[PDB]
RNA sequence: AGGACCGAACCGACUAAUGUUGAAAAAUUAGCGGAUGACUUGUGGCUGGGGGUGAAAGGCCAAUCAAACCGGGAGAUAGCU
RNA sequence: GCUCGCCGGAAGACCAAGGGUUCCUGUCCAACGUUAAUCGGGGCAGGGUGAGUCGACCCCUAAGGCGAGGCCGAAAGGCGUAGUCGAUGGGAAACAGGUUAAUAUUCCUGUACUUGGUGUUACUGCGAAGGGGGGACGGAGAAGGCUAUGUUGGCCGGGCGACGGUUGUCCCGGUUUAAGCGUGUAGGCUGGUUUUCCAGGCAAAUCCGGAAAAUCAAGGCUGAGGCGUGAUGACGAGGCACUACGGUGCUGAAGCAACAAAUGCCCUGCUUCCAGGAAAAGCCUCUAAGCAUCAGGUAACAUCAAAUCGUACCCCAAACCGACACAGGUGGUCAGGUAGAGAAUACCAAGGCGCUUGAGAGAACUCGGGUGAAGGAACUAGGCAAAAUGGUGCCGUAACUUCGGGAGAAGGCACGCUGAUAUGUAGGUGAGGUCCCUCGCGGAUGGAGCUGAAAUCAGUCGAAGAUACCAGCUGGCUGCAACUGUUUAUUAAAAACACAGCACUGUGCAAACACGAAAGUGGACGUAUACGGUGUGACGCCUGCCCGGUGCCGGAAGGUUAAUU
């Protein structure tokens, strides 16, 4: 549940925590952890690539299954984790022959679920089959783009597809975004909602809160001098020119879409 | 007040010693052109 | 097994000073110069055939050269090995 | 509980007088701010010059910065002194 | 040498880094030393650094570096796989005393430990580049148990006072002892043992994981400290022999108890929070290829082994970074007493220093301080600077408020010493005795002794009792920025930057975007509740009209329009 911090100092006035208390307290499944060092936006060539990224927490790498191929073996849900490397929330399954896995957190998933993948597997929340065998109009997550590849679209907190269409080989997603795209019908794809949906509601509540997710402070380009950024410059504030990035590209509303290779699938754009 | 220099052995090895400068082309060349001049001590190297 | 030679070579002198006379009087431990490579056991080796005496144990060191001035001109004395070795109780060293 | 409070270490540098061929090429003494954090610090690492880094002052990049230093083109050019 | 003064969370002690002989001894005083110098971190000579157990090396890895092939690139070269390097992190082992002019966990004395070989007899499944476990981990908070350490008493040795008193409830000193081995406690974690099966752990697994079933409620792991031994020893106040006045040799009493007590240890624990908290080896275990009655494994016992390099000295400084014997800078460890909340402050201990020019004088003026009649901001750009306020407890406390605040608002009262309450209370601690007992470091009862606030009443001294040092000035209206933060190293700390929040916009994943002739890398092991860019800047009430101009988005009928032909 959402919980506004009592204004006992400011910074903490106007803060509000997501707080469940299903989730497991207590040390993540170690054999499925492994190391995750912080980049600090910055590529091989060491110059940054992505301002604004640095410091934050040290964070494990939880190796979630996004693949989900364990066809025909039932798993039941043991617990329901923090993952510190996602909005969503992971759940610890565990499958009737001895193997466990951290998948992403479905909805209504909850300790004590069964959850199959399979093209047998019944149709319910937090089961993974092909899309071709999930029925039309369906919310899925978790969803695959190449056969085979793992689940690349629909993983964050609160996000879902529906499956428009089913024509032929191929199958029409309403992608979160509201662009409806085309996807191989043999693509798999998880039932039901992804689950932290009130993940949106929270509120940092102060500069702290952000550093502490890893985000340095970002400096506007109209406070820099020409030299650094083109809205740089003026006698107290001035901006005579056209928004436009660090790189002197217009920001507000330009199109930077390029990829010709995708164009096919794409149904319609998002508006 | 905490002036510019602050040694440290290793460092100053790792930084201008003799196998960085063979390591690159350029430190190689520098140590040639050393030698030319006729340096007595070629390298930071003690 | 060190080779006759090396163990020859092995040992450069005696030395003369305060501190090892009153080691070879009270410990009974003799404070010899060698070589700079000499390793503790080739030196206890040395000691056994070349002075005909049984050694309990070798303790080396190294000794730093004095940066010295001759003139105007700076120059360092070499650096050398010295070692205490500790004779068996009895063994009197001539 | 807390980018909570008072306050030493620690980090800083608002006022003052002193110094200004200094004790010191930025310090002093007296007060002053922060002091569980967007804190501070040791060791090592990475980013290189129209390049880096920048909670952005054109700041900082070895007492050097609206384009570092070293060597070279080079005896640049100087209707000027 | 005797006084005096200063530091004492340091101006003491021990290290790292850095230096590199500055250490110790003799000797010399030209230069160096802001003066003299017999002295010196100066000159010259000699001496000095001892390790299986401390550190490096070594084994293991992090960030990162290099990188066979490889991919990419006019050349140079870039990126990167296998690998291999890389500590600031993980990995076997030593303590006490004694000694040098100068070293010591290194020498000596005592008493220990480790992991390797080799050989043994005893046994008999061993075996990895692989599997599993383990190592292996955050912040804050709270206690409880402890010790370091200190205080008092007892004990032991010495003392009987340069001036009134001082054979006592008097004075001074000491009262120390390790690792190791044994015990396995306060306490923490977990249910054990056996059997059967199984799409999991790249193959196999008797190991792990998962299913069942049986049976027993104690099993194991962890663990400070204490106690015992170690120790008939060592050390020991000071006495006694020699004396090169440096010291050397002999000798040696007591060596207990209580209370207080860490920020150290149990604790890598427990509780809790969200921001969700290295790796790999050593270590344990499982088997595969294998070998097969051999090796190898564990078992004690014997023996051999542990090389190499560092070890002086300075290390908040006259030895390092600052040109200087420079008010500067410099990470870690140690942390006594009285007062105190305290690592603040004051005075002291241990220990270390008086800062390498002195001597006079006692003008102006300058610096740093003290006090000041009457007035009290009249000063001045401005109360700048000074002055003042300053503690604990209790009473009391407005507007306004986002209901938390405002607030230590404001303002007041009490405060010493003595006695009594109470030859020392409330509390804390806790010995004998007595009882129980699955027997121990056990449980009950018991209260001796020890420690010990806070208060009330009564008296009493002073001008003054938070007496020194230490230690808020307060209130009222108002601009700006919500707030904590950041910033021009060295004239600007702010109203500037940032900020949570808001909005627009891009981006469907080989994402947009960024660094790269490229390969590739970041974005992200993220996937639209996400990421990038732009503006605005908590919260509250809001955010009007204009698309002609310039941008962007969409459109494509016509006009115009490149290479090409
Ligand atoms: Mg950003
Ligand atoms: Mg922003
Ligand atoms: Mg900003
Ligand atoms: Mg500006
Ligand atoms: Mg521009
Ligand atoms: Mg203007
Ligand atoms: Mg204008
Ligand atoms: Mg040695
Ligand atoms: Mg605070
Ligand atoms: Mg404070
Ligand atoms: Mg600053
Ligand atoms: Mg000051
Ligand atoms: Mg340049
Ligand atoms: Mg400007
Ligand atoms: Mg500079
Ligand atoms: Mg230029
Ligand atoms: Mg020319
Ligand atoms: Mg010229
Ligand atoms: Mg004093
Ligand atoms: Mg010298
Ligand atoms: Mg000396
Ligand atoms: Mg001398
Ligand atoms: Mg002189
Ligand atoms: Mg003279
Ligand atoms: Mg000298
Ligand atoms: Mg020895
Ligand atoms: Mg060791
Ligand atoms: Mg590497
Ligand atoms: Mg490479
Ligand atoms: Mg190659
Ligand atoms: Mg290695
Ligand atoms: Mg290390
Ligand atoms: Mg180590
Ligand atoms: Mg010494
Ligand atoms: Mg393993
Ligand atoms: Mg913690
Ligand atoms: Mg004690
Ligand atoms: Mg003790
Ligand atoms: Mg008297
Ligand atoms: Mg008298
Ligand atoms: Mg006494
Ligand atoms: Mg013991
Ligand atoms: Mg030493
Ligand atoms: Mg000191
Ligand atoms: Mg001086
Ligand atoms: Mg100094
Ligand atoms: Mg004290
Ligand atoms: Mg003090
Ligand atoms: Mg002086
Ligand atoms: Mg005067
Ligand atoms: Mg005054
Ligand atoms: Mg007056
Ligand atoms: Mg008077
Ligand atoms: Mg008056
Ligand atoms: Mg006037
Ligand atoms: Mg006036
Ligand atoms: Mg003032
Ligand atoms: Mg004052
Ligand atoms: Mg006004
Ligand atoms: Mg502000
Ligand atoms: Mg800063
Ligand atoms: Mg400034
Ligand atoms: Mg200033
Ligand atoms: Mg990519
Ligand atoms: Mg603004
Ligand atoms: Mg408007
Ligand atoms: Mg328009
Ligand atoms: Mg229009
Ligand atoms: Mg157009």
């Amino acid at each position: 549940a959402v919980v506004k911090c009592k204004p006992t100092s400011p910074g903490r006035r106007h803060v509000v925590k997501v707080v469940n208390p299903e989730l497991h307290k207590g040390k993540p499944f170690a054999p499925l952890l492994e190391k995750n060092s912080k980049s600090g936006g910055r590529n091989n060539n060491g110059r940054i690539t992505t301002r604004h990224i640095g410091g934050g927490h040290k964070q494990a790498y939880r190796i979630v299954d996004f693949k989900r191929n364990k066809d025909g073996i039932p798993a039941v849900v043991e617990r329901l984790e923090y993952d510190p490397n996602r909005s969503a929330n992971i759940a610890l399954v565990l499958y009737k022959d001895g193997e466990r896995r951290y998948i992403l957190a479905p909805k209504g998933l909850k300790a004590g679920d069964q959850i199959q993948s399979g093209v047998d597997a019944a149709i319910k929340p937090g089961n993974t089959l092909p899309m071709r065998n999930i029925p039309v109009g369906s919310t899925v997550h978790n969803v695959e783009m190449k056969p085979g590849k793992g689940g690349q679209l629909a993983r964050s907190a609160g996000t879902y597809v529906q499956i428009v269409a089913r024509d032929g080989a191929y199958v029409t997603l309403r992608l979160r975004s509201g662009e409806m795209r085309k996807v191989e019908a043999d693509c798999r794809a998880t039932l039901g909602e992804v689950g932290n949906a009130e993940h949106m509601l929270r509120v940092l509540g102060k500069a702290g809160a952000a550093r502490w997710r890893g985000v340095r402070p970002t400096v506007r380009g109209t406070a820099m001098n020409p030299v650094d950024h083109p809205h740089g410059g003026g006698e107290g504030r001035n901006f005579g020119k056209h928004p436009v990035t660090p790189w002197g590209v217009q920001t507000k509303g330009k199109k930077t879409r390029s990829n010709k290779r995708t164009d096919k699938f794409i149904v319609r754009r998002r508006s | 007040m905490k002036r510019t220099f602050q040694p440290s052995v290793l460092k100053r090895n790792r930084s201008h010693g003799f196998r960085a400068r063979m390591a690159t082309k350029n430190g190689r060349q520098v140590l040639a052109r050393r030698r030319a001049k006729g340096r007595a001590r070629l390298t930071v190297s003690k | 097994m060190i080779r006759e030679e090396r163990l020859l070579k092995v040992l450069r002198a005696p030395h003369v000073s305060e501190k090892a006379s009153t080691a070879m009087e009270k410990s009974n431990t003799i404070v010899l110069k060698v070589a700079k490579d000499a390793t503790k056991a080739e030196i206890k080796a040395a000691v056994q055939k070349l002075f005909e005496v049984e050694v309990e144990v070798v303790n080396t060191l190294v000794v730093k050269g004095k940066v010295k001035r001759h003139g105007q001109r700076i120059g360092r004395r070499s650096d050398w090995k010295k070692a205490y070795v500790t004779l068996k109780e009895g063994q009197n060293l001539d």
